[PDB]
């Protein structure tokens, strides 16, 4: 039962864990996102 | 007397000389648009007075 108990539980916070992982990965392409507007800025105030 | 009136300005005269738009008008995030080639001057050209100082 032990046993049982941990696999469930590792189970659970492993699914949430990668839900986390595809989330962050979602994060990060908005932060690439926002780093390209910047970039895009940098490059209008860099021709200005 | 009527000279000092009529230079001076009322504050009511206008509404305060109010802007246009409840709040300020929105801009772009950068928008730096430096331009500023001339600043005053300008009037007489220099190369003319160039040449005559030469």
């Amino acid at each position: 039962v032990e046993a049982q108990d941990e696999l469930q539980q590792l189970k659970e916070d492993i699914n949430s864990r990668q839900s986390k992982i595809q989330k962050y990965k979602d994060d990060t392409i908005y932060y690439e996102d926002k780093k390209k507007v910047y970039l895009e800025n940098i490059k209008k105030i860099e021709v200005n | 007397p009527i000279l000092k009136r009529t230079i001076i300005s009322k504050r009511k005269a206008p509404s305060n000389n109010e802007d246009e738009e409840i709040v300020k008008t929105p801009r772009k995030l950068v928008n730096y648009v430096p331009l500023k080639i001339f600043n005053l001057g300008d009037s007489f050209d220099d190369t003319i007075t160039t040449t005559v100082a030469k």
